[PDB]
RNA sequence: CAUGAGGUGGCAAGAAAUGGGCUACAUUUUCUACCCCAGAAACGAUAGCCCUUAUGAAAUAAGGGUCGAAGGUGGAUUUAG
């Protein structure tokens, strides 16, 4: 009784502060004639009022394009600026050579624990080791089912270990020791 | 004959909403799901016992809100938090409603282990699609 | 856990918070069997 | 080489706390509380306040399940902390209230750590005989067994006679105990055994000038043990020294009884009952002082005393009468509408059959007259005689000698 | 003691104003907990005390080593690469499953 | 359990039998 | 606006990837429309493209006894977007997918996201 | 509580073989070896056999989980092929549609 | 004080016929190579016992070993496209 906000909204009044949230439909607020529903043979598609499935919309309401905008005044902080790093990754190699990758599956609902969350695949390229002349051979020959031969890449895997932070601990401690017995030269290395 | 989830026409009298006037072949092509949730996606897990929640607060409302429920509700989901919208009736009193939203918010808040928010909508009466 | 999901059901039918219509559908008519039966 | 730039910590939940700052708290609808769709709405103060209490004890009797079986609620699931629940006991079962806790003393004893705090959790004669057995079983047991008696300004300072004898609640029993030099003889006391023992010392003064003249300089608490005297941060002392010319409640009384209210607006931009005193306080300034009152009129209770002081704001400035008729609810409330018009062809009439319409669930007499200035006229001429004379004979002039008939019986009944 | 938390109580009192918009609802709701901390890392809390890739990996700290050329050892060494490969189970439960199998080969 | 019971409208068509 | 820097430099990422997943193709079209003007706001060097869907189509039988010969077979229809970004800093990211995860729809729009930093080793 | 006396016959069975779990997980790590020979592995396979019934997860019949129908169940949504029907037609499940192909 | 509940063991093999399909009865085939330019053979490959393996409290399924049956395109009749 008495439908309000619909009569009584004017235009030119900001509309992002009126769905802060994501929400659902809420009709007597929405000052839009949309209409639902699949019509009868004879009839117009269904009202606002009393709907079912415009509140069954996932509803992109919330976020206008405007809203968008207004947000981020308060939120192009927080941030600190790309380094100028000169792209195509290659002068982005020499510095930063290896990579890495640590993935989340955010899923919905109760809970949030999922066990293939701490998948942690490691990628060096083998021209930034830089000090691998003989020590790159049993580099490769340690790890057989990785290096291809087209691009000279190395990809660690590690799911062993529950926590994500450690694979990474993971990745880098075989990373860094198979580096060492490489470069550790062996008795039978000559009686090949 | 296939009996899924139509009402059977019988005269001019009977009224039905929008959702079951529509038969089952038409569930994304005329209709839309009644609750969403991450689960039927592929691979997700806890699609399983979500569903078996998902029959309960539309068993529970169905008898929290005795008389006045319009159709069938709608069970969103947003991450950590449950979201049920409502369209109900015009008949109880509202001193009434406002109490079991935040009895069914806090009940439900402590069953689920999340928060639950209520949206309800009031409509005079049952909003009718078809006199079949 | 199905004493958890049933026995809460259980008291809020006891408390009257929660009004439900099968047991309602047992209890009159359990009345109306213990009038002749039993 | 190139730098890498600065992980910028980007301070928790206040990522959030961030946006909300940008949208506005929107006109044109009631606060949030409440349900959006018009039924659920409250309409004015008496259902509005219900409401949060009716949302209220949906939370009490949901709760009580709860805490009177928790078995059902058990399932834990990630983790909110969200889960219901002779010496060892003794000072446990002290932290979860009292009564029956504090009579397990003689049974047990048949230490100074549970009776300083068994015998705390009372406050009680028969359990002010524990009390005197304090270090009978420090300065804590001896203590505050008189400030949890000024309650319970009789027997407490007594107590604080009787315990110079052989904290802050030395200062809090003692602290409102005709006595403005004992008052000063206290607080050079401090320092012979704060914004709260100060602000205590005078809130005794306040209800039994010389002293009101210096107890301030010595901050937000203590100002209301002395703006109950007189009756930014800078612009609250910008405000409050220029007022002598839990916290604000008083200072719209100060402001109503005397651009002065645009002060206290500082600090808006910086209790349930005194908040209206806010607001309805507030708008018979705002009023008084008419493009700026058409504003705040949609700023303040869209999110009875409210409207005595509401219409007159148009008196001394035309078309929005039949506007403000709809938030009277949302005979008294209906008749000073029914003055101003009395005091034009298409907007005025129309409203008062409405108080009319009113009227079927200085008043009634009052409707003949603007209608018939731009039939259903005469059925009210007949409940003025059963439950003004000019415009009568004014209106059966031009409308003949049927209404000659209508005006031979309006001095008949005169 | 009471005095001082309590005055935590009644302090929570005076500040608390309501609600009033849409935001503050989640902005409350995980100051208590009951909304999730975003952003989501799926390991929130979580922590096997300090587990770090030497206790979870190599069970060698935890071994007692026995005469390693017997059959036995062998046979541990078996379980321990077992136990490594688990992301399911803790340390904790990593040596206590030897430790049953401790309390055997020295009965047989 | 709970999760058999059921609503009204369903359960007096299935006791009043009112086609065959 | 408090943020109150520290001592510590970034943890530098390259190429986050954003994999939003759905059910209805009207959302994430329209999921994706505002992830453009989310991150083109930030000026971040961003492409989208659509990766084949997935859908895992099951049968089931019709009546509740006997009728082999009659079956009922349902579907789930589940689509796929990537939403590739390329060379954003640590600080930037989680915060921009922050407002992503924050304002990401109802069920449909289960996300996956691989993150990629750099990171100078020993 | 649970809809039949049947499936409270395999809630029996499902918390039993859970807490005797770690056990025929040690146990029955003593026999499918190579190495330690028979005798050490002969007397590990009398005291599987008077661990009980009711604790093997053999013994679990893997039941529907609201109407207890033994098969047609769906392993993914839990319940039964009728059940899951039922609600799958009025709109109930996120994402399920009949399949036209 | 049972037509309910709970425990251990057992029940599913064929004088026979019949329904549905696999395998076949082969030269458009059989074995290997290749998976489509070859070269050999000039049949059919179950079931049955035997040995391991998988999974499992505990043996059904796979693989290998041996045997190499009935089988020569099948009546009235009938099915699908
Ligand atoms: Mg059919």
């Amino acid at each position: 009784a008495l439908p309000p906000r619909t009569e009584k909204m004017a235009v030119d009044q900001d509309w992002p502060s009126v769905y802060p949230v994501a929400a659902p439909f809420k009709p007597s607020a929405v000052p839009l004639p949309v209409r639902m529903g699949y019509p009868v043979k004879k009839g117009v598609p269904m009202a606002k009022e009393g709907n079912l499935e415009l509140l069954k919309i996932p509803n992109f309401l919330h976020l206008t394009p405007v809203a968008i905008k207004k947000h981020c005044e308060a939120l192009k902080d927080f941030c600190t600026e790309w380094p100028a790093a000169l792209d195509s990754d290659e002068k982005c190699e020499k510095h930063f050579p290896i990579e890495i990758d640590s993935t989340d599956y955010v899923s919905s609902g109760p809970s949030v624990r999922n066990p293939r969350a701490r998948v942690v695949v490691l990628r060096v390229k083998l021209s930034s080791l830089n000090l691998d002349d003989h020590a790159k051979k049993k580099l490769i020959k340690l790890v057989g089912e990785r290096y291809c031969k087209t691009t000279d890449v190395l990809t660690i895997k590690t799911d062993r270990c529950p926590l994500r932070r450690q694979n990474y601990d993971y990745a880098v401690y075989l990373l860094t020791v198979l580096y060492h017995e490489s470069w550790n030269t062996e008795e039978w290395e000559k009686s090949k | 004959k296939n009996r899924a989830a139509r009402v059977r026409v019988s005269k001019g009298d009977k009224p039905v909403t929008y959702e079951e006037a529509h038969a089952p072949h038409y569930i994304a092509h005329r209709k839309g799901w009644l609750s969403l949730h991450t689960g039927n996606l592929d691979g997700e897990d806890h699609a399983a016992e979500r569903t078996v929640e998902d029959v309960f607060l539309r068993k529970f409302m169905w008898g929290t809100f005795p008389g006045c429920l319009a159709d069938q509700l709608v069970l969103k989901r947003r991450g950590n938090q449950l979201e049920i919208c409502a369209v109900v009736l015009r008949q109880l009193s509202p001193h009434k409603y406002y109490f079991l939203v935040g009895y069914s918010e806090t009940l439900l808040s402590y069953f689920y282990k999340c928060p639950v928010r209520l949206h309800l909508q009031t409509v005079p009466s049952k909003v009718v699609y078809k006199y079949l | 856990n199905h004493h958890t999901y049933a026995e809460l059901m259980q008291t809020l039918r006891f408390l009257g918070l929660y009004r439900d219509e099968h047991q309602d559908f047992m209890d009159e008519q359990k009345r109306l069997k213990k009038l002749r039966g039993k | 080489e190139v730098v890498i730039p600065k992980k910028k910590t980007w301070d928790k939940v206040a990522v959030l706390q961030a946006l909300a700052s940008t949208v506005n708290r929107d006109t044109t609808a009631v606060p949030y509380v409440f349900q959006d769709d018009p039924y659920l709405m409250p309409a004015s103060s008496l259902e509005s306040r219900s409401f949060l209490l009716a949302k209220k004890s949906g939370e009490n009797v949901a709760k009580f399940i709860i805490n009177s079986y928790p078995k059902y609620f058990q399932k834990d699931i990630a983790i909110p902390c969200l889960m219901p629940e002779f010496e060892p006991q003794i000072k446990d079962i002290s932290e979860a209230a009292i009564e029956l806790r504090k009579v397990k003393a003689s049974v047990d004893m048949f230490e100074e750590n549970d009776e300083t705090s068994r015998r705390k959790a009372g406050h009680t004669w028969r359990a002010k005989n524990n009390a005197e057995r304090i270090f009978s079983l420090n300065e804590h047991s001896y203590c505050t067994m008189i400030r949890g008696m000024v309650k319970h300004y009789e027997q407490a300072l007594n107590l604080y006679t009787e315990l110079l004898n052989n904290d802050v609640y030395t200062f809090n029993a003692l602290i409102e105990a005709e006595k403005w030099s004992k008052i000063l003889e206290l607080l050079r006391h401090m320092v012979a055994q704060n914004l709260q023992t100060f602000n205590t010392i005078l809130k005794c003064l306040r209800r039994f000038a010389l002293q009101v003249l210096r107890e301030m300089k010595a901050s937000l608490a203590t100002y209301h043990h002395i703006i109950r005297l007189f009756d930014l941060k800078r612009s609250s002392f910008i405000i409050y020294d220029i007022m002598n010319e839990k916290f604000f409640q008083s200072a719209m009384s100060i402001c109503s009884s005397l651009e002065l209210a645009y002060q206290v607006h500082g600090l808006l931009k910086t209790p349930d009952q005194h908040r209206n005193f806010y607001y309805s306080k507030f708008f018979d300034l705002i009023c008084l002082m008419i493009d700026v009152t058409l504003k705040w009129y949609e700023d303040l209770i869209p999110s009875s005393q409210t409207m005595i002081h509401l219409l007159q704001a148009l008196d001394v400035a035309l078309e929005v009468i039949p506007k403000i008729w709809k938030d009277s609810k949302e005979s008294d409330l209906r008749e000073e509408i029914l003055m101003l018009m009395a005091r034009l062809q298409v907007a005025f009439a129309d409203c008062a059959a409405d108080i009319k319409s009113a009227y079927e669930s200085t008043s009634l007499n009052c409707i003949a007259i603007l209608f018939l200035r731009a039939q259903e006229a005469w059925k009210m001429l007949g409940l003025f005689r059963k439950h003004l004379l000019n415009e009568l004979m004014d209106s059966a002039k031009v409308s003949s000698q049927a209404i000659e008939v209508v005006e031979l019986a309006s001095a008949f009944s005169l | 003691s009471l005095w001082d938390v309590e005055f935590a109580k009644q302090l929570a009192t005076v500040n608390e104003q309501p609600l009033q918009n849409g935001f503050e609802e989640l902005i409350q709701w995980t100051k208590e907990g009951k909304l999730w901390e975003f952003p989501i890392n799926n390991e929130a809390g979580f922590d096997d005390d300090g587990s770090e890739f030497h206790e979870h990996i190599f069970l060698e700290k935890h071994l007692e080593s026995f005469p390693k050329q017997g059959p036995i050892r062998h046979f541990m060494e078996l379980v321990t690469c077992g136990l490594s490969k688990n992301p399911y189970l803790s340390v904790k439960q990593k040596v206590e499953h030897i430790e049953w199998f401790r309390n055997y080969f020295n009965e047989k | 359990s709970f999760f058999t019971k059921l609503t009204a409208d369903e359960l007096w068509k299935g006791a009043l039998a009112e086609t065959g | 606006p408090v943020v109150t820097i520290s001592d510590e430099p970034d943890i530098l990422y390259k190429r986050l990837s954003v994999l939003v997943k759905g059910h209805d193709k009207a959302v994430l079209d329209s999921y994706e429309y505002f992830a453009v003007l989310a991150a083109k706001e930030l000026g971040i060097s961003i492409k989208v493209h659509e990766p084949p869907r997935k859908i895992e189509r099951f049968t089931l039988l019709q009546s509740v006894h006997i009728y082999k010969k009659h079956r009922v077979q349902y579907e789930m229809r589940t689509l796929y977007r990537c939403l590739e970004l390329e060379h954003l800093t640590g600080s930037t990211a989680d915060v921009y997918l922050e407002y992503i995860q924050r304002n990401l729809p109802e069920g449909v729009a289960m996300e996956v996201t691989k993150t990629q930093l750099e990171q100078l080793p020993e | 509580h649970y809809v039949d006396w049947r499936m409270w016959r395999d809630v029996k069975r499902r918390k039993m073989a859970y807490e005797y779990a770690d056990e025929r997980l040690r146990i029955n790590s003593l026999r499918k070896n190579t190495i330690l020979p028979k005798i050490l592995q002969d007397v590990a396979d009398e005291e599987i056999a008077a661990l009980p019934r009711d604790s093997c997860p053999v013994r679990i019949r893997n039941r529907c989980v609201m109407t207890s129908r033994p098969r047609g169940v769906k392993r993914r949504w839990r319940l039964s092929r009728i059940v899951f029907r039922h609600l799958a037609d009025h709109g109930q499940l996120s994402g399920i549609q009949r399949a036209t192909w």
